[PDB]
């Protein structure tokens, strides 16, 4: 058993804990057995859910996107036509997830990733397909599909699986980034220019995940809904930040909207009130 | 009261590795150090 | 075959689970972890390093003046700031420990509370801050403050006070949303004597207020945070 | 205690007759009826009280309902006649 | 993969099962647990503890005279009570022993029968309890009651008389519902001489009767209490 | 092998063990050798079926509420249209769990959640549709989800867990309480008030549960019944109490109704019928 | 999660699997065992009893005179009675050995026959009982019986004769139901001399045949028997 | 007789414990003592 | 050449026993005593 | 390099036995004796 507070009596002590000077930078850490007569009790805690690996450890969905079973003849952009879809795999387009990662400057973690394919029928159907997706993980800077039944697709080498729709998928990426770890933030360039972008950059490419309905057509339109979860696991980060305050406008910048409302709340009193 | 069998060659397919024991906040709160002992390399 | 019987649950998508998975990438080899400066194993690591409390939380706007407590010359027996102890609420909400603390449901322990005077070397001032244990009011003079947990603290060379806030409660346990049963109590700070300030001086000096936890801080029950919110996806 | 509806019939030759028998105790284990004659068990809710449509009904019988209930009488005799 | 064959009942969701599921709280640390008086391990030491029997049952409403078992002075060869021993029915419905009897399908073991007399103190009394084993009908003379397991108490210094129920059965258990063939037998209560009052006192004087199991009770086969009953779901 | 019963001849015993005084309070433990000469029988009985731990320990239905998945365009309260459904946790809402609980002060124990979902399209319809229910167990005092497909249903904290209508989800909440253990019965108020609520507290919040069909929607209307059943295990029980012999009225209080009916059964026929 | 391949036949319902499944009942404990004489571990325990052959199965109802075999005073050199051994048929299905051997497909080993002799004391009979292994035909006359497998039988103080018939066949089991392949041969009785009554007796005296198995005795496949049959389910 | 492994890291996740062993109902039915032993702390 | 594991608390839910081995009709086919030698308690 | 459990009581329901390793082609190939030796019996 941990102790958590020691029996501590009067004090008539001349090397005052209490008197310090926080313009060093230090929290000192001060007891309530410093200030107060305490008793003596026990943690009973380890803290196992304040561990990062916790913190930022179960699964959160991160994109989702609507693709469409239909017949495809005489389509010129199938993209358009929803007849597939790709993302550009990212965690920032969340922000409760956004902002817990960005409590940290860096930070390193495989990815299991869950594919939830949810199927509507609008319109009149006469029964519910049977539809297979195939959830295609391109790797950094390849070619994404162009055509719902393109040859990208039959690649010999891009991960892929397939899985009905209703179903899951689950799969781990383990870390893909070229640093020792991702940048949640870049004060930098790719490049020495003078117009080139800030912040955004290609360290923290992730991949992107390519989403198609195998089957051919039926007589009626199918929609499936593909929620993509990501759970971060053998977490690992560095260098706490301060709290993210003010919404969020774009991914892999810090801006903030113009006009946003105040953050503090105000007292409804005096600085004296309760 | 708890076991493991990792079921696949990689790495990145175990579960979570759960608590990182050894913490310790002072990096954060009690990075003061006199110069003048010559902590500096 | 390996007669088996699957059990209720069976396909589900619970997002706290936590097993095994089979790798899209086998056979890769990630980059070596090289040594990087104040890794974070535990979030209870961060929350004991002190923040500002943005205290004085009257303004319109934010401001840097929320987070100036203001101190008069030659004011007696008055007070200089109350405010309740719920840590994720009120002033605190937008503090380290307050937005920790709001992705939790529970916590326990002690916290450390500091206060910084900010006025001219040559003022004097004693001030007595005062930690109201739950059940009674909020004090509203001084003499009802001093018979609760307080600190006389007088300024001098050394500009910071430090008073933890001892863990005063009989349940485990309380809630970090504002709740009647598990309420923290009060914390108030009075004028012990009073301020002087040297001639040639005049105006308000400032205290800055901070916030911390104990080594004994406790966080249970992961929470979202309503701090953050978010009506559409963001792009790039 | 056991009980049995109705307490007397009389009914034509070879006809069907429904038979209640019923119980005070609610929660019976056993509760039927004791008769030679091809027998149906309406379906009926309830653990208390059952109803069997006796037909082809030839003779003077005496159908017997039963149970197991402690309080009162556990049996109760209802009087079958044929007229021709 | 390990071949495997499903077997019938995969996908069942049965209510006893009662096997291992992910925890939705991953890491949770719940409160630990402190020393609190009166803890229960099992069921079956709990209805070892006497409560009153409702034994004089013929009020239109529930009272505590429901409780009073009324003692008449002058009466010879005379019956105070009388009632069956189905424990789960009757007088005993209410009682601790059988509300937590109608919980279960089967019982066995002995009962702890007792009485206590609350007349004056210059009164006096000998009373025969008798316990009639099944196969035989309630006893209606003290003849008939004292062949059987009896008590004569005799009302003194010592008010309280407890007589056990000896576990009297071919089948070694019986049903906690009236049934037939597990007839637990009956309880009786004579005059055996008779009871005088002292001059000045007048009326009618009350024994308080109170049941318990032995620590030789079984209780088998669960099932639902018909003591309470709900048409529409509870609200706060 | 225990004993029940020892052999026991004839007793001329000056020390009576069956005249005490239930005027101390104690059951002394009189035994059948000790009113009557008796054989000696063994027990062939553990009692493992009275243990708490069985005895407060199989899957109950706690709670049902139906959801629909319907076209959600041009609805202003989703809630109202059954779109989704949220539900304080509570063991009390059924009166056999709620005695069986309440013969006892405190309790703790972890709970085990089977979610049955089953569903029915009484209008018209083609088919049935292939959908899939989000139980989110949100945790005390964080914000239920406010319409259909709003935000909070993405929580990056929430547990949730996703199944198919017509089969089951099963997860278990560990020990939730503040306090050392659950208050079936509490004495007191929040704070020092004269018009503050008696009785119910926050002390007994075991989390709330929200539900909603994932699936967009399909031509015809789905009706789907979710049925969640509690199972408490690892349980503890403290301080017997006196059993519940009226109805109840709500959760938390143990009001009854006026005008009751009488609990003790009437005798038919005076004191002495048997 | 332990990868797995379910096999075909998943899902499927055996009716023959006999697998471990879940308790409805959890903790429940069961009446414990007493003795009780006269327990049964095996049907090849039973089938060693003798029990009473129908061998006069010429009535047109069922009677106990099915089960006497009329024996006639002053015949020479004829038959009493002829069967075949189609155990689970004929003269044989209505015995223990028959019914019990109707519930499998195969049988194997050796059959006891007995023959009890009812008649007066002061009688006097040789009889032969010849088992005619399969093959040849029915004997039709003594000569013929007395070359196969046979006992001459002097009836006095001993009342019954035990003759065994020998497992006499190629292939190891046999068809319980008739089968040409499998056919067990014939089993006949004749008179030795003669039958002689004494003066002032007259009539019919009896044999009592009786049928068991050896103890070197199989049945193997189990199926259903055609003894009892229903069209409709019964009720209480 | 009886085997279980556990699949889940958390003691919330386990199976129900069984029967507790030491049960002993004098807490409840002979909780008397005389106060004249000096019991009380 | 047979393996079984309990996976269940309850002796009600193991598969079926097997054969009882010591399987002896003379409880049935020799009940005979001879009642002279006081075989009877 | 494999493993295999009897998961039923029944050799029937075992897979398939594999090779018989003393494969002999003489009993097909050669069976001649010379009779004048005395093999038979």
């Amino acid at each position: 058993q941990t102790v958590a507070s020691i029996s501590s009596g009067p004090k008539h002590t001349q090397k005052v804990p209490i008197l310090t000077a926080n313009e060093t930078g230090a929290t000192m850490p001060v007891l309530p057995s410093d200030s107060i007569e305490t008793r003596t009790t026990y943690m009973h805690f380890n803290g196992s859910e304040t561990d990062v690996e916790c913190f930022l450890g179960r699964a959160a969905c991160v994109h989702v996107t609507e693709i469409q079973n239909k017949d495809a003849t005489g389509i010129d952009n199938h993209r358009e036509a929803k007849l597939f879809n790709d993302w550009k795999i990212n965690l920032s387009s969340l922000v409760q997830l956004r902002k817990k990662l960005e409590l940290f400057t860096y930070v390193r973690f495989d990815s299991e990733y869950t594919i939830l394919a949810t199927a509507s029928q609008p319109d009149s159907a006469n029964y519910s397909s049977n539809l297979v997706v195939q959830a295609m993980y391109v790797p950094p800077g390849a070619p994404n599909p162009k055509e719902w039944d393109d040859y990208t697709w039959q690649s010999a080498s891009n991960p892929s699986v397939f899985f009905k729709v209703g179903d899951t998928s689950r799969f781990s990426v383990p870390y893909v980034g070229l640093a020792s770890a991702y940048n949640c933030f870049y004060d930098g360039y790719s490049h020495d220019d003078a117009e080139t972008q800030y912040g955004i950059t290609v360290l923290n490419h992730m991949g992107s995940m390519a989403f198609r309905i195998v089957n051919e057509h039926d007589e009626h339109k199918t929609l499936v809904k593909i929620r993509v979860y990501h759970r971060a696991k053998h977490v690992e980060a560095w260098i706490p930040r301060a709290p993210r305050a003010l919404p969020y406008t774009s991914i892999g910048r810090t801006n903030y909207p113009k006009n946003t409302e105040p953050v503090i709340k105000k007292r409804k009193g005096d600085i004296k009130s309760y | 009261t708890f076991t493991v069998i990792n079921y696949y060659k990689d790495a990145a397919s175990t579960s979570s590795a759960g608590q990182s024991l050894s913490m310790d906040p002072s990096k954060f709160t009690e990075p003061v150090k006199d110069l003048m002992l010559k902590g500096a390399p | 075959g390996l007669p088996t019987t699957t059990l209720p649950g069976s396909g589900q998508f619970l997002t706290t689970d936590d097993r095994q998975s089979p790798s899209a990438l086998p056979n890769y080899e990630p980059t070596p972890r090289i040594h990087i400066p104040g890794k974070v194993h535990n979030l209870l690591e961060i929350i004991q390093v002190d923040t500002l409390i943005p205290m004085n939380n009257t303004h319109t706007k934010d401001e840097v003046n929320s987070y100036l407590i203001p101190l008069n010359a030659n004011r007696q027996n008055e007070q200089v700031f109350g405010t309740n102890l719920f840590i994720g609420d009120g002033v605190f909400k937008t503090t380290l420990l307050g937005e920790i603390v709001q992705y939790y449901t529970h916590w326990s322990g002690s916290l450390r509370f500091s206060l910084m005077y900010t006025g001219p070397a040559l003022s004097s001032a004693k001030l007595i801050l005062a930690y109201t244990p739950p059940g009674a009011r909020g004090p509203q003079d001084r003499r009802e403050a001093m018979l609760g947990t307080h600190v006389v603290w007088d300024i001098g060379l050394q500009s910071t006070i430090v008073m933890t806030i001892p863990w005063t409660s009989g349940v485990q346990f309380r809630y970090t949303d504002p709740d009647t049963y598990t309420s923290a109590g009060f914390l108030s700070c009075w004028y012990q004597t009073s301020l002087i300030l040297p001639p040639e001086t005049t105006g308000q000096v400032y205290l800055l207020s901070f916030i911390s936890a104990c080594p004994d801080f406790k966080l249970r029950l992961m929470k979202d945070t309503q701090t953050i919110s978010q009506t559409v996806a963001l792009t790039e | 205690q056991t009980s049995v509806s109705p307490s007397k019939v009389i009914l034509p030759r070879g006809g069907s007759v429904l038979v209640t028998c019923s119980t005070s105790c609610d929660q019976p284990k056993l509760l039927g009826i004791e008769t030679p004659l091809p027998k149906k068990e309406l379906l009926l809710p309830g653990n208390n009280r059952k109803v069997y449509e006796l037909s082809n009904v030839q003779e003077d019988s005496q159908p017997m309902c039963y149970s197991n209930c402690p309080d009162g009488q556990s049996t109760a005799k209802t009087f079958l006649t044929v007229y021709w």
